[PDB]
């Protein structure tokens, strides 16, 4: 999975609108789908409390 | 006394007329107003993103 | 880019990953010395 | 408005310094910023710690190693040669020790 | 000075040693650490606290 | 070993050989 | 702990003592794993050796 | 094949490292071992699981 | 904002740094703009675009 | 003249100061 994983927060409603500029030089291509905040942990923290 | 309660320690500090610096430098030291990598982004360099 | 999904009332995260190029080369010269070159080639990790 | 009293922004009055938890700089949406494995935690400048698990708390007090270290380094150059006093003419109103409070 | 200051080559400011073993009296606690100075950096001991 | 295929099981009076080098296999 | 910067394991030569491994929080090297795994063997069966 | 294949020299199949040194702290632990991979043989790292 | 020296546009090359736009307040490009058109331009019929 | 008729005359010698000494730098953030 060589990718560049990326987690944008949602709010419980909506749309949403990422990212700004760089190269996209051997780019691949996309994969999204949502996730859930309550079960995916913060990020690679050593403890997560919440 | 030996009627003391079970209990849990807390810490904490307070800085007040501080501005917390991250300077801009490959070790963080300061040898020169002009950064040590500061000056190493002017290579004919490109533009960047900063978040 | 922009997204429009299915409400949902409880919090929720979009999980969009960028497929790229993260290939490593190890290189080995000799007796116990290891130097790994990685390289994600679109979305780089060096400036 | 609708207000008198130190005003920090043009006074120099930072009481709020404090507040602070963490700061992630990334560059290019990709790069964290000092990286190369620099700090104790690479991706972002831990500045206070409440769980605390291993072993990052300096001083009696709060806040972490890295983030002492990299302002011991930017205020006074400290951090590699020991954790000495600065001198005194180095410590100003300003400074960071002259106003760290454990 | 923006060469030969900085390594930029991947290796950390801090390094925590974890006793090899540790033993203790109802005097002492003694622990003995194993630090290997990597093989081109130095450190000098005004640093190497124990926390 | 200058002869690298006296290291592969024999079928008949030939080593047993094939193959290709190398993996492609990434996507998602 | 795979992809936590603090918690970052280190596979380094003896003399060098300089860690061939980083992990930058982007990449998942959890659903990484998954994805081939999956993708190689035909994943009806139970190992009980990896789960 | 039957020569130039195996060792036939008394070396041993499968190595048990044990910790150099560990930690146990209430949310992570750490272990670190040291492997020393012969003079001659050579493995790969998709054996050596952690027990 | 044509001749402020605050509020001003800043057009170059995105990597260049340098602005392509100098106004030093002493250049009239408003008047300038409308001198120009009256002389090219029959000024007699009305265009709705810019005014 | 040297501009030496500028500056005090401790005996002799004028009190000049440092060759270097011209010039500041003195900005920080901080």
């Amino acid at each position: 999975l060589s990718a560049a994983n990326m987690l944008y927060p949602i709010p419980p409603n909506a749309t949403q609108l990422p990212i700004p500029s760089r190269n996209w030089a051997a780019f691949r291509g996309w994969s999204l789908t949502r996730l859930k905040q309550r079960e995916t942990p913060a990020l690679g923290s050593p403890f997560d409390p919440y | 006394d030996p009627r003391h309660a079970l209990r849990d320690p807390e810490r904490k500090f307070l800085c007040d007329r501080t501005l917390w610096r991250i300077p801009f430098s490959s070790n963080f030291m300061s040898m020169g107003s002009l950064t040590d990598l500061g000056q190493n982004l002017l290579y004919a360099n490109a533009a960047h993103a900063l978040d | 880019m922009t997204f429009e999904m299915d409400p949902i009332n409880e919090p929720t995260l979009l999980y969009v990953l960028f497929e790229v190029f993260d290939v490593a080369r190890v290189h080995q010269p000799h007796r116990g010395v290891i130097e790994v070159v990685y390289l994600r080639t679109p979305f780089s990790a060096g400036n | 408005f609708t207000y008198s009293g130190t005003i920090p922004y043009l006074d120099g009055t930072f009481y709020l310094s404090h507040t602070f938890r963490k700061v992630a700089i990334q560059f290019d949406s990709s790069v964290t910023w000092p990286g190369n494995d620099r700090l104790l935690t690479p991706n972002e400048f831990e500045i206070k710690i409440s769980v605390d698990g291993e072993g990052y708390n300096v001083a009696q007090s709060n806040m972490t190693k890295d983030w002492f270290l990299v302002q011991m380094l930017a205020n006074y150059n400290i951090g590699y040669q020991g954790y000495h006093l600065p001198p005194d003419y180095k410590d100003r109103t300003f400074s960071f020790l002259h106003n760290f409070i454990p | 000075p923006t060469h030969d200051v900085t390594t930029e080559r991947s290796q950390r400011l801090q390094l925590r040693f974890v006793p090899v073993d540790r033993e203790d009296t109802q005097y002492s606690y003694k622990t003995r650490f194993q630090l290997a100075v990597g093989d081109n950096r130095v450190l000098d001991m005004a640093s190497t606290y124990f926390d | 070993e200058y002869n690298y295929a006296a290291l592969a099981p024999r079928q008949g009076s030939r080593p047993m050989l094939s193959s290709g080098i190398g993996t492609h296999e990434m996507h998602g | 702990y795979y992809n936590s910067g603090g918690n970052l394991g280190v596979l380094a030569g003896q003399s060098s003592q300089l860690n061939a491994v980083v992990d930058l929080q982007d990449r998942n090297t959890e659903l990484s794993y998954q994805m081939l795994l999956a993708n190689t063997t035909d994943r009806s069966r139970y190992f009980s050796m990896w789960n």
